[PDB]
């Protein structure tokens, strides 16, 4: 009997990558994705969070975060269709139409 | 072909007021014995 | 008596404060 | 408020029970109150020796066998030990499919052999070979395979109490020093525990 | 050592004083 939390990230890519290997540096990477799987879903259960990620390169984020029961829903955005064109434009020009602002012959 | 870079983590040392607080406040009690030194020199 | 003085710090200041006291 | 699970001395405390207890008469169903290793404990009187007797008299040669109550922690170690009795035994009622665990009946079967096989048999063997047990063991698969589950559920398989957990490298820590107070710490109650207990 | 030597100089010091 509890509420919601959301926490929200931005370039998830960024902090998050391939445990290990890269062979370039070892700093604070493999220890802050470590942290973040075993934080996420470890040894207690937790029923309180939701977890949204935004990213632009979908294969280089670690497969072991992408495994079901931590990230399942996975969504690929595409361009609109014409009839999603129509619908955008319609919505961004209510408001100029609402004042009848626009000339008739638009 | 020779050209690498590299980024280092710096420390604190370890004064964690543990130790720094346990010696500052143990040398409270020195100051009694100045007082009864003094009163006992007077 | 075996001691007078923790070592906080392992610097000198600390050694001659045992003596001292003594 | 005082409940302890450390061995007793059984001789020694029916001994004491007979000496504070001299000269008295007990009852069937009678419960007293007695003070063993500084420690309280609740007795219930259930029966007397053979013919049977509801009341009898407590002498200095007098015998007394102690039962544990039920759910209770109380370990109770030598002779004097009647009815049913379970402390120390690797092979509890856990069962293996309670769990809903998946099909790696022979990965669990190795395990069980090649880990809990040495602490079955009775000290007597182990000390003539002479020789030590493992205290390491490892996991390694591809993702979601059950490690965590697995392992979680080894630490209740084992008659042993609750283990201890340490969620990632959560030991590092800018002081220095500190993590290896952490990991000293971690081991300290254990060592201290063997020390005092001995064998 | 620290107790046994702080009492000790306490003890010796109080029973100067008296
Ligand atoms: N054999 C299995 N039978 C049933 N559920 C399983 C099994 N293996 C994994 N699971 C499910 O996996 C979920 C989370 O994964 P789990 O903790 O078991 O993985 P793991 O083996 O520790 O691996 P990793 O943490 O590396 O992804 C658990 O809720 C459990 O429901």
């Amino acid at each position: 009997n509890s509420g919601l939390h959301i926490i929200i990230f931005d370039e998830i890519d960024a902090i998050c990558k391939q445990r290990g290997s890269m062979a370039g540096s070892t700093g604070v990477h493999d220890t802050v994705v470590n942290q973040l799987l075993s934080k996420i879903d470890g040894v207690e259960q937790l029923n309180n969070i939701l977890v949204i990620g935004m990213t632009n390169r979908p294969d280089l984020i670690d497969e072991a975060l992408l495994r079901p029961g931590r990230l399942e829903v996975k969504m690929e955005i595409g361009l609109p269709d014409e009839k999603g064109r129509l619908q955008i434009l319609h919505i961004h020009t209510a408001r100029m139409r609402g004042h009848q602002l626009l000339s008739a012959d638009v | 072909n020779p050209a690498i870079f590299a980024s280092g983590i710096i420390m604190d040392s370890s004064i964690s007021k543990q130790a720094l607080s346990e010696i500052e406040t143990r040398h409270s009690e020195i100051i009694k014995l100045e007082n009864s030194i003094r009163e006992l020199h007077d | 008596s075996g001691g007078f003085i923790r070592r906080v710090t392992n610097d000198a200041r600390e050694n001659e404060m045992d003596e001292n006291l003594e | 408020k005082n409940i302890d699970s450390n061995p007793y001395d059984t001789d020694k405390m029916a001994a004491e029970f007979i000496q504070q207890f001299n000269n008295q008469a007990f009852s069937v169903g009678q419960q007293l109150v007695f003070s063993f290793n500084d420690k309280l404990f609740g007795l219930l009187v259930k029966d007397i020796e053979r013919q049977k007797i509801e009341v009898g008299l407590v002498v200095g040669n007098s015998q007394v066998a102690f039962e544990k109550a039920e759910n209770s922690s109380l370990n109770l170690i030598g002779k004097a030990k009647t009815k049913e009795n379970r402390q120390s035994i690797i092979n509890p009622d856990w069962n293996f499919e309670k769990m809903g665990i998946g099909g790696l009946d022979k990965e669990f079967s190795d395990i069980f052999r090649r880990a809990f096989a040495s602490r079955v048999f009775p000290p007597e063997i182990v000390e003539q070979m002479g020789c030590k047990h493992v205290k390491g063991i490892l996991l390694y698969g591809p993702p979601g395979c059950g490690k965590t589950l697995l392992a979680r559920q080894i630490g209740k398989m084992l008659n042993a109490r609750e283990p201890k957990v340490v969620n990632g490298p959560e030991i590092l820590n800018k002081y220095v020093g500190e993590s290896e107070a952490n990991i000293r710490k971690l081991f300290a109650d254990a060592e201290e525990e063997q020390r005092r207990l001995g064998a």
